[PDB]
């Protein structure tokens, strides 16, 4: 066995994009290909955008709801996606049921135990062969002992409660910043794994491509006279980073080739 | 009581039924055991299967909205080779286990008398259970068991699992949103299964092994009607929606191709 | 120190059964006799037969309700069981004794904490130098939060509750889901069990094992008399048995079926 | 301290007792430690004692019916050669050990005072007691103890124990099912005991040891009268069931043969 | 270092004692002195007698309440003891001291937890340069859920409630006897350990005197025509079994010299 | 996975800004990795920043008390040679997790229901986030987030944080003592901070660092009128009260150098 | 990696307070400068002093209410404390928010768990690249139930009820087996501190270290009607000051300086 490791790095300045890729290429006699462990790291910003405090009937913020990775390699070439992390969890919750009598009386209960994230990562439904992709979505949102909450909360009359303070000026009944999740309003920094065979007599350089995104909500938030109501839109704004890099697993040496930064906007 | 591990050759195949939407990633590794009366190897059966939950209106009656997701993943391997035998596979069923905390109590101020028992147990949103198993091979099937909602656990066999009162009228409105969908459902499976298996020496070099992925989707129905939810259900709406695909083994040349794969 | 490694498989495709045998010969220069670790693995099905839903007045169904294991030798061989896994257990459990007083009450009560499975492994009785056996029994089974009951509980009244629902419906769908039952009474056993055996150097060449899978079905039925629903156990209605026989050479480590018998035993 | 672990010689001897279905799995294991005085030896004793529990009507008023299941297990290794003493054994006596929490408050909102006091300690089904020994040999009794049932423990000494309403006419229906009886009663007995042993050089080079198991069986019985369900329970209603097996050793041809057992 | 190990044995089968001793006498070249370990194991029967049923106004019972072992070594030879095992226990315990207010009320509340062994084990007050020696002593014994209880217990009208269970006979008035610790009615099995220093110099052979010991305490109960009272009489039987052991610190063997077996009673 | 660890070439260098009481403890591990295709280098960050906290009586108004406390340390390194990247950096965000404890119960005596759920969660004093990275640098803000107190835990971003009832005529008097003040408040900051680093071969030998060390203060306002106590609060009050020191870096002669210190 | 160990001691039996200082000089190949690990301990009285039983309308005591340790290097020479422990700690601590209700009510709660020390150890802010310092100060401490106190525990009438226990004023204080261990036993410090060295440098340098004490004066008094207490800061402050010869060349330390500092306010 003999290994080999380098790196390499796009930015996204504008976009405040990241990608730090870490390479191992891994050289196995027992084996008849030649394997690589790609480590994807970097950062991407949630894009949050502070309200304005003056806004008076109706009021609006943006916020980073979900987070898009992907690596892929290309129809035509030798390298498949075999392996990858994290994957997909089978979740689990433990349980309790009490039975109890006096004498008259009867009481009986259940308590299930679990654990409970503010972003949840899941993998992309278009993962083949050729490319893994995970997703790291908005989940369980708590506002103060209020929720949990998520992207897609609806109350009957207050709508949207997310990131809705007390049902003042409109931009000034928001709850304070520092009370949002750490991925809604801060950096993203992912932490993906993914492991790619390369067939031999396949060609000396290929081409892989990975994609930084981010999907930002609009949340806003209206007064009707009597309450204030929110509500959430998703994916109003939309911020992607698409690098390919070349490889060339004759020398074990990166090259990034192409960039591309794309705005899309609602 | 141990058996059987020494020098490795590892082959790896992967493939994707696009029509399917589910990936195999299977590794094979030849083990040359050199204190072994046969040849042996172990498939480790990996990959994708996604959730292709959708969300529609009936083509005859768009005003009802249909849920559909899968409660069964379904997970095989065979071979018809009568020199190959299957002698070790992972998972397996096990026994259940659970904690029993029980206490009598008596109060006197008076005369007073109490009772309570506590069982405590772990759950698993879908259960892995060994289906079928023979030393041709083994069929497992990982099915939907038990969410975790507000107000309690909610059972995979309860009909008015995942529906909720509209909130827009869309399809999808009529269904609670991801954040209250496991990763199976929402996202799909990931499975992770081992086989050990043989091969008898001198009697043929060549065995062929079908392993099949796939879903049982079950489909929820709901719509509204006089102000009031009308919820319905229909368990194994469509059954074993697989793709198989069919690999040639050469325990001689260590050699491994793919035969098939249907569907495409 | 030396270890030779081989396996051998027996099916009963009718019967739904599968032999895994795991074999280790050991030759110890310390030792005057042949080691054989013998790990027993495989497949046993419950033989679960799903209720009419159209049955009315009286319904029944097939459970499984003890599997069976044996490895044995020969009356007229060396070879002798020394030693298996698992054996009996002496079980243990914990009490908490609490007294209390207030002033004026005065209260008191004691707790036990253990734990409680579905199917219990015991050894048979049968047990001997020349034969382990295990079973594997419905032990502690849960309805919802009603129970535990087993193969032989009897209410007064409303006889054995294990997989009586309720309702006022048919009777073949007054049971239990199917899911609600344990998954060794509705699906497959998947046995693992360990023996070693010692064999006489100056023994023969060859010896002969007879392993043995086995399965009790039980009949639970359950009937309407006009006020309630019962229900009835009937143990061990049905028996279906798997034999085989394997040809051991001590002196090239090999293993070799030699006999299947497959028997159908029905009341 | 650091006694005693270097090179081995192990011989086995395996046994059974048809006429009380009791196995005895014995195994020996010559010490040569060349940092010892003189020659030892390690016995591991292991085996099988059927409970032998049985349930039947009385001969003389076949309407009672009698339920016989074992107390004790009987566990010992003698042996009469001078120049061989015991030097290990295991298991030993031990000091019973409990956790103890206590607690004392005051309220005043009025005036008010409480205490409270809980005892936490484990227990065992049957407890392993060491009846006798000394540089010939060990005796051990386990005897039965507790048990769980619903409602809470109950002593192995309370008469009422393993009666039951009669669910049927036989003898069996009077007692409890299976499923309220532990393994020890329902299957059987696994006994694991071991004993190091000396040997003076020199003066002579063999031995006999006399090494025992069985039962000590109670015997419960139960009975229908005036709508009133009556139980007595007679205690060592059938003591020492044991049997007795003689193994000869050869300290010098590390030579192990079975000299007799009784019964057979 | 060199290690050499041997054993050596006394029984009295009269008192149902018995004295396994295991030995390692070690060589340490970076030490002036020989060392020698010695491991003090065997039996020591409780001397439990079971009482009579029969009889009606006053009953007793004996039992074991203490055991006492000492190992020795003689004023004229070089062996000092050195080392030794159990040592006396600066006992631990945990405390929880709540306090709580409600708004009128004021509670306050204290717990300790702690162990609690039936028979506990000090260091003899004769111990010194050339003599160890341990007391293991009844401790904390509990009826039912009654006690804890232990040899001087006095109830102002029961007396010691001990081992009173309850209108019956005197002798069937006591508990049941597995109802009783085990070290009381069955047998004490010593786990002693002590390290012994001898100088070069000094004698080729020297003498330890390893000293096994009960002390039974007589149980009795009586009927004054309104209850049933007991009482306790420590050490009213003591069973002492002395034995002298030869140590050949040139060879490393050990001989049985001296047995005595004294027999004292009130 | 694997990457990056082998061989070493280490220097230190150590500096204070005696203007603002900031001490950066720096120390540059030159990798030589045998398996790797460019230079790598291991910033490691250490040091002092004192929390400066401060007490006083405003000039143009000494009757109402200031106390100026560090909500925020600031700590970040860049650089501008195109030849190097930030490969490695500790800490990074994560996500946040939490424990769930829900419950629904019935009584009957009467119907009765109740439910009750419990989130468990772990709590620092300053939270550290990053607040911004890409390949050429990396900055951190350690923010004042949550404090132990009588009567429960309060937010940094309540604005009666530290305010209390004058024990005395004295600015101090006016706040909390020092044993209700955290470490990072009554003392300083003590960062530990990682940055790995790639530089390409044959492209320049030299390379310069920008390590940056701060606080934002924040000043919390208390004065006494007509017996009621008022406090107030200004956030940011002085932002970025920052050092900044340049290092070079000489990737072939592994030399480091200190180029310049803002402020003295 | 070679490592050469040594240790230097220094008494002040007027003050009872004494340094051990552990030395461990590693030279490196993989470093250009020489690294020194020095670890300093041993003891620093509390100073406490017994109250007076028969003092009857006002009584007082001293007792040991921080401690500060400091090791220096000299801004002539070429060597830089480069690292110590302890450092200054992050605290965490634990919360639950309960939220439950029932019909046929709405109670909430929350519950913080954390660690409570009756002194606690920070860094000195005139920490520098040639000096690092600690104090252990006196910060969480119980009367019986009662408290936690501090050295500026104030409440309106009873004033600073840290050592106040309910007679004779120096017979109304708490037992003195009641108070923490440091304010009326002795300190026994243990830090650690890492300095390097330019080899190009002094063969010789000097290191100066510091152990001090800082006793209050927690008084009480009756009015007539109560017993008030009050703590007074740094009344009493005893130093000592050892200043030690390193040789970076040998391997050697030995005590040149020695100062005993007597403040009293």
């Amino acid at each position: 066995v003999t290994l080999y490791k380098t790196t390499a790095t796009a930015d996204s300045d504008k976009f405040k994009i990241s990608q730090i890729l870490t390479f191992n290429f891994i050289k196995d006699k027992s084996y008849d290909k030649d394997t690589l462990v790609l480590k994807a790291t970097g950062n991407i910003n949630s894009g949050f955008v502070k309200p304005n405090p003056n806004d008076y009937d109706f009021s609006k913020l943006y916020w980073g709801a979900k987070y898009n990775v992907s690596i892929s390699s290309q129809s035509n070439d030798s390298v498949n996606v075999v392996d990858y992390a994290p994957k997909n969890q089978n979740e689990e919750f433990q349980v309790q049921n009490t039975l109890g009598y006096t004498f008259g009386n009867t009481a009986f209960s259940e308590t299930i135990n679990y654990k409970q994230e503010s972003y949840r990562t899941t993998l992309s439904r278009n993962t083949n062969y050729k490319n893994v992709g995970w997703g790291v979505e908005a989940h369980k949102i708590m506002n103060n002992g209020a929720g949990p909450y998520g992207r897609d909360s609806f109350h009957p009359t207050y709508g949207n409660e997310l990131f809705l303070a007390g049902a003042a000026y409109a931009g000034q009944n928001f709850i304070a910043q520092h009370q949002m999740p750490l991925l809604s309003r801060s950096n993203f920094n992912p932490e993906f794994l993914s492991v790619l065979s390369h067939r031999q007599d396949g060609a000396k350089k290929s081409k892989i491509t990975v994609t930084y995104q981010r999907e930002m909500d609009l949340y806003q938030i209206c007064w009707n006279g009597f309450y204030w109501a929110g509500a959430n839109y998703k994916n109003f704004k939309t911020r992607t980073f698409k690098s390919t890099y070349e490889i060339d697993w004759e020398n074990h040496k990166v090259k990034l080739l192409d960039t591309k930064e794309t705005e899309n906007n609602k | 009581d141990i058996g059987q591990g020494a020098e490795i050759i590892k082959r790896t195949q992967d493939i994707t039924s696009k029509r399917l939407a589910i990936t195999q990633n299977i590794q094979f590794d030849f083990v040359k055991d050199k204190k072994y009366n046969k040849d042996a190897l172990v498939v480790k059966m990996q990959g994708f299967i996604s959730s292709r939950t959708t969300y529609s209106d009936l083509k005859k009656y768009p005003y009802i909205k249909r849920m559909i997701w899968p409660f069964q993943y379904n997970i095989s391997l065979k071979t018809k080779d009568s020199n190959v035998d299957l002698i070790n596979y992972l998972p397996k069923n096990k026994i259940d286990s659970a904690d029993v905390s029980q206490k009598l109590g008596y109060n006197i101020g008076s005369g007073s008398f109490n009772y309570s028992k506590t069982i405590s147990y772990n759950q698993k949103n879908y259960v892995t259970e060994v289906e079928s198993q023979n030393s041709k091979g083994v069929k497992w099937g990982v099915k939907a068991n038990s969410f975790v909602t507000p107000n309690g656990q909610v059972s995979a066999y309860d009909q008015y699992l995942f529906a909720q009162d509209p909130t827009g009228p869309a399809a999808r409105d009529y269904f609670v949103p991801d954040n209250q969908l496991p990763p199976l459902i929402q996202s799909g499976f990931n499975p992770s299964f081992i086989t050990t298996l043989s091969h008898e020496r001198g009697k043929g070099d060549k065995s062929e092994f079908e392993i099949t992925y796939g879903r049982n989707m079950d489909a929820t129905y709901a719509y509204v009607t006089r102000h009031r939810l009308a919820v319905d259900r229909k368990h194994d709406a469509f059954k074993n929606r697989n793709v198989t695909v069919k690999y040639e083994v050469n325990w001689k040349t260590h050699e491994v191709k793919i035969k098939s794969i249907t569907p495409k």
